[PDB]
């Protein structure tokens, strides 16, 4: 919930994510990304809901997106012979999925 | 759907749906008032029933002490005999309202927004504003579809 | 329509909740709908059951209050489908919260309070606890939190009560949650070649303070695979397992819409008791263990990694009011403590090796 | 004559003169508060050569004596309150001024929050609870003006009201503030014998206990009076039985209004009682009737009640009777002595316990968080402001900046009792250190440097370091908070887990019967004991502390460490207690046979 420098009566701005139901959403470069996103898109591939609660509102909203990434590896192209797991900075429960 | 709203819907019976963003403070409009003149010393009362008309106003109080419009004698001597040679006037908007025999009612002012997956691509979501009559204040926890 | 839901209801539901609470074999049609997708795991399957019920309340003077329900882990190896089962257990319970976190998503995961801007006003923000108050709250990714929200949750399982000490405000709120969490080791099974410790990063004091830590392994086998494979196809399409599920409901396995209506009316009505043979049965059980525990202690030329409590014995005793909290029955039975001796010492058996 | 009043004023005061002159408690009342005015008015008249006016009335005996008037309150309060007032002051004259009441109840089904208060129970007698804030200041309001004439030489006067009068309308009349009568004369004012009346408002908000799970909280305002001026600090609960009145013309008057709904609403009076909470506000109005301070007297002169009230805290808790005779003597606390001409010396006892997971340490604090009077819980954070302030305030009618208190200054004369206290970073153990000896809290942020007060004392229980192993390699850091902190406190109590049988036993039927002397008497003894009487020390014990002490120097610098003046100074603080609890007057060598034994198991 933001205010509207247009219009200033305070707006449930939803995401990319709640803005992309039954389509395609597109992210690159996770290696730039907080903490507060990367809890964002695991709660969007975990149940499909964003659900918030700040300040006087508690809702659900549904999401249904589909992501398709682009990653970018660590210093070099291809660092060693290890996996992609140990190749890119990432975790695995965002591998999982 | 909220979107296509023409001014040719003007004053017409027209459902939609959205999302209720916030609420705000339960007021207190009037339903039965009773006055009385600061100089004359009459009284009157008045009803008013439909009450939102929002900068209106629905009534007002009346701006003259209403007693020289009277079908008797003697209220006619007394009201023009109040003075020597010249009629009396409680004039300029004299009425008080006594707050000890009336009666209240409630008013709520929601807001209103479209639902955010259809269709603000480029855009920023638009809104309206509501207003409850008597049963309909406090029934709906903001947030619901 | 929660919260402020309702109570009080019609006449022959009365009478269909006496029809269904007299047969022999609720144990077993209970243990039947809650993993109409999932296949094996008979044991957790089992212990939803107990956990949806809640335990005892007890206001004893002193100022002093025991506690229910049971607090269940889950932690092993992906594919377990546990994830899955959260969900059933978000659909089931009549109010249940489930975060996955960190805090999910723009939403905190305890009682934090925010300064209203305009008015400049304190108000309870919210958060997952409070939301949740009297029923479940399921977490994704026990270990990987964040550690500053960590004491309010190692609080808020023992004496239900969060406490707030900031500037402004220093009220004490209650909450009556039952936490279910689900963590995830690293490399697997090799926590069971290892000590059954050793996953969590900073002590196995966690793992004391829960009641029923249950271990999933993983055993290639080819029947196992053809038949949970030929499961999966069969779960799929056309829904065929869903009209052998109607044909099911024609038979037994009640509702979904009866089970929650069922869970609420058998938590707020009854209020069930022991009695004193059982004590009798649960200590001569208890003394036994913890001199296994003390000999198996004393050979062994170390310490042990899962220790053995009083909040064990604890545990003990809330089971058997969750079974007879089922049964509707003020009193218990002796049997019906022997199966949550079984249960119970499978859970023993999950913690020994 | 005013207006020369109806017969119906006539008959409501003679109506309520009856019920007044039926039940015969009130008239000794009035004649307590009479008496005492007049007796301190010999003292203030007659050596060198303040009670307020309101009864308190009960809605039990309306009930039984007139339905038509007990429904005719709760109904129209601005027809019945200005009678019963009358008729009482015509009692209060003819006997030997307002004379106001308070109707204390049992209220009718008005027991509403102000969640749902608005708009049909409008002006009725409401009763409303809720938390304080934000307090205004307080201004004194005008109602005689007296005038000095120049030159003639005699007095004026003049009179002034408002809408915030007594309960009913009026037609209003301003009236300039006077200056230049006729004849043509300049009035010089005066000052002194002008009268004035204090005014006060304050604002509620609903309970948080109580509220919804997440909304705005919705909040009215409330008008005090003479009488009632200063009772509630903000961040109280307060009960308030008012009157619901509506004010003001809403934009009815002028056309084409703006402020679209007007009738701006408050609550007049009339009766702030204070009422207890779970964690903030004295408890300290508990009665004590003759029968009671004859038991206490009747079980005081035993000599077994020190080992009876050891075992009185654990009703369900086994073992451990040296840490229930350390609480004991936490709340009864010692003596405070300030010195003349210099600083004060500590009076009250610190206890840290640290111990194995599974102990009933957490159950513990729960229990002297519910027996005790004002205890607050911190668990964690804390940082910003448990120990200060953190002057955040930005005061609306002017530049200026004021404190709002935290846990530390707001907890004084009480219990704090923190739990996992290693989790704690050390810039705010600087204010630990800061509170535990110094007993003051200095604040110069941005600012106004100032030197609040603030006594608390504090219990903490700390995890070990690493595991269980409160024996295993050696007692020199298993705790590891070095060192000054562990000087501060006063006992060491250190918990083991060990296994046995017998033990288990005992352990075994405890729990199980425990699913299937008595405190509201305890708590009765502990504050009479606390306000009567503070011993003093005398001669019969000062060579056992003395010999006591240089024994644990001597050897106890042999066996661990450490030992300060400050384990003397305790062993002074827990001989006083214990002479407090039996209560007498001096002080004898078995109080320092006991705290030498405590101390010895504390220790070693
Ligand atoms: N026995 C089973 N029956 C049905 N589905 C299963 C079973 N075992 C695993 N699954 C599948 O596993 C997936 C769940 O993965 P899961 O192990 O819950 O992820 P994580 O636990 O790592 O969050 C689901 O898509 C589910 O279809
Ligand atoms: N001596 C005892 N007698 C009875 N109950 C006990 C005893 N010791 C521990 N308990 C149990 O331990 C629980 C409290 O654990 P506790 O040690 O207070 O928490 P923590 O160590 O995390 O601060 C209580 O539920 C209580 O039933």
């Amino acid at each position: 919930v933001r205010k509207d420098p247009i219009t200033k009566e305070w707006t449930l701005e939803g995401g990319a994510l709640v803005l992309a139901d039954k389509g395609v959403c597109l992210i690159d470069e996770f290696d730039k990304m907080n903490d507060q996103d990367r809890t964002s898109i695991h709660e969007a591939m975990e149940q499909q809901s964003i659900s918030i609660s700040k300040a006087g509102i508690v809702t659900t909203l549904q999401a249904r997106c589909s992501i398709i990434a682009a990653a970018n590896p660590n210093g070099g192209r291809y660092n060693s012979t290890l996996p992609l797991a140990q190749n890119v900075s990432l975790t695995e429960p965002i591998l999982s999925r | 759907p909220l979107r296509d709203l023409d001014s040719e819907h003007v004053s017409k019976i027209v459902r939609l749906s959205g999302i209720i963003i916030s609420t705000s403070v339960l007021s207190s409009r009037a339903t039965y008032l009773s006055i009385m003149c600061r100089n004359c010393r009459h009284t009157t009362s008045i009803t008013i029933n439909n009450f939102n008309s929002i900068t209106g106003n629905t009534v007002s109080l009346p701006r003259s002490c209403l007693s020289t419009i009277e079908s008797e004698s003697s209220m006619a001597n007394e009201s023009n005999i109040g003075d020597e040679s010249t009629k009396k006037n409680c004039g300029p908007d004299p009425y008080i309202i006594i707050h000890e025999s009336s009666k209240f009612i409630d008013q709520q002012f929601l807001k209103l927004q479209e639902i955010p997956e259809l269709v603000p691509v480029g855009e920023m979501p638009r809104n309206l504003t509501m207003t409850c009559d008597r049963y309909l204040t406090n029934k709906v926890i903001p947030g619901t579809r | 329509s929660i919260w402020n839901s309702v109570t009080m209801f019609t006449e022959e539901e009365e009478e269909e909740f006496l029809q269904l609470s007299r047969n022999p074999k609720l144990y077993e049609i209970l243990t039947n709908s809650i993993a109409p997708s999932i296949f094996g795991n008979e044991d957790i399957k089992k212990a939803i059951v107990c956990l949806l019920m809640g335990g005892s309340k007890k206001i004893l003077p002193d100022g002093m209050r025991l506690r229910g329900d049971i607090n269940v882990l889950l932690l092993g190896d992906p594919g377990t489908a546990k994830s899955q089962l959260l969900k059933f257990v978000e659909k089931v319970s009549p109010i249940a919260v489930y975060t996955s976190g960190k805090g999910s998503s723009a939403a905190g995961l305890t009682a934090s309070v925010q300064r209203d801007p305009m008015t400049r006003e304190f108000y309870l923000e919210g958060g997952a606890m409070v939301l949740a108050d009297g029923g479940v709250v399921c977490i994704d990714e026990f270990d990987k939190m964040r550690d500053e929200d960590r004491v309010a949750i190692h609080e808020a399982m023992e004496q239900q009560t969060i406490s707030i000490a900031k500037a402004g405000i220093t009220t004490v709120l209650n909450s009556r949650t039952s936490v279910l969490a689900a963590a995830n080791p690293i490399y697997g099974r090799y926590d069971d070649l290892k000590s059954p410790g050793d996953n969590i990063d900073f002590q196995t004091t966690i793992l004391s303070r829960f009641d029923m830590i249950f271990i999933v392994k993983d055993d290639h086998n080819e029947e196992r695979d053809i038949s949970i494979a030929n499961h999966v196809i069969n779960i799929h399409t056309g829904n065929a397992n869903a009209m052998q599920n109607q044909q099911e409901e024609n038979g037994s396995e009640i509702s979904i819409e009866k089970m929650k209506r069922y869970i609420t009316y058998c938590r707020l009505k009854c209020a069930p008791r022991l009695s004193p043979q059982a004590a009798e049965k649960l200590s001569s059980n208890f003394v036994t263990i913890r001199k296994q525990l003390l000999i198996n202690e004393l050979e062994s030329t170390e310490r042990s990694s899962i220790p053995i409590t009083i909040r064990q014995l604890e545990a003990i005793i809330r089971i058997t009011e969750s079974l007879a909290k089922l049964e509707l029955s003020p009193i218990a039975q002796e049997r019906h403590v022997d199966e949550a001796i079984r249960l119970f010492q499978a859970s023993t058996m999950d913690a020994a090796s | 004559t005013f207006f020369a009043p109806d017969a119906v004023f006539g008959d409501r005061v003679r109506r309520f003169q009856e019920f007044l002159d039926t039940f015969t408690s009130y008239r000794d009342s009035v004649r307590s508060i009479q008496v005492y005015n007049s007796n301190n008015a010999a003292n203030y008249n007659d050596d060198q050569d303040i009670l307020p006016h309101r009864i308190i009335i009960s809605l039990d005996d309306l009930r039984e004596f007139d339905r038509s008037f007990w429904s005719g309150i709760l109904v129209e309060p601005a027809y019945f309150i200005p009678p019963a007032e009358k008729a009482l002051t015509d009692l209060a004259d003819s006997m030997d001024h307002p004379w106001k009441l308070s109707f204390k109840g049992s209220f009718g089904a008005h027991a509403l929050s102000p969640r749902t208060l608005t708009a049909q129970h409008l002006n009725k007698l409401v009763s409303v609870e809720g938390i304080v804030t934000k307090t205004s200041l307080v201004r004194p309001k005008l109602i005689r003006s007296v005038h000095y004439a120049a030159k003639t030489g005699r007095f004026h006067y003049r009179d002034y009201t408002d809408a915030t009068t007594t309960l009913t309308t009026r037609i209003p009349t301003p009236a300039i503030y006077p200056t230049e009568d006729t004849e043509g004369n300049k009035l010089t004012t005066e000052y002194g014998y002008s009268t004035f009346i204090d005014h006060q408002r304050i604002t509620v908000q609903e309970m948080p206990e109580m509220a919804p799970a997440g909304q705005l909280p919705r909040s009215i305002d409330v008008i005090l009076d003479d009488d009632l001026v200063d009772k509630t600090k903000p961040g109280d609960r307060v009960n308030v039985v008012g009157v619901f009145k509506s004010l003001g013309a809403g934009g009815m008057n002028q056309s084409n209004s703006n402020t679209l709904i007007g009738f701006k609403t408050l609550i007049l009076g009339n009766t702030v009682y204070p009422l207890h909470a779970r964690s903030t506000g004295v408890a300290a109005r508990q009665m004590l009737t003759d029968f009671d301070i004859r038991n206490i007297n009747k079980l005081s002169k035993k000599k077994d009640i020190f080992d009876i009230l050891s075992q009185s805290l654990a009703p369900s808790i086994y073992g451990h009777d040296h840490i229930k005779k350390a609480i004991l003597l936490m709340l009864m606390g010692g003596v405070e002595k300030n010195l003349e001409n210099g600083s004060h010396l500590r009076g009250d006892i610190n206890i840290l316990m640290v111990g194995d997971p599974s102990t009933a340490k957490s159950q513990l604090l729960r229990f002297v968080l519910n027996t005790a009077s004002l205890a607050i819980a911190t668990t964690g954070r804390g940082s910003s402001g448990v120990g200060l302030t953190a002057a955040v305030t930005t005061d609306r009618e002017t530049g200026e900046r004021r404190l709002e208190a935290g846990a530390m200054v707001l907890a004084d004369r009480g219990v704090v009792c923190i739990d996992e206290f290693d989790k704690m970073t050390d810039v705010d153990r600087v204010a630990i250190h800061e509170v535990m000896e110094q007993q003051t809290v200095t604040i110069a942020k941005a600012g106004i440097h100032t030197t609040l007060n603030a006594r608390c004392s504090v219990i903490a229980a700390a995890n070990p370091v690493f595991g269980q192993y409160d024996v295993n390699r050696d007692p020199h850091q298993n705790i590891a908070l070095p060192d000054s902190l562990l000087s501060r406190f006063d006992l060491l109590f250190v918990v083991t887990d060990d296994i046995n049988e017998i033990r288990d036993r005992s352990i075994s039927e405890h729990v199980l019967r425990t699913h299937r002397v008595t405190i509201p008497f305890l708590r009765k003894y502990v504050q009479y004991a606390k306000e009567r009487v503070i011993p003093q020390l005398t001669q019969e014990a000062i060579n056992v502390i003395v010999k006591n002490y240089t024994d644990l120097r001597n050897d106890d610098n042999t066996k661990k460490s450490p030992i300060t003046a400050r384990t003397l100074e305790t062993l002074i603080r827990l001989a006083t207690a214990h002479a407090k609890v039996r209560l007498s007057k001096t002080v004898n060598k078995v109080d320092a046979k006991v705290a030498a034994n405590l101390l010895r198991f504390a220790l070693l």
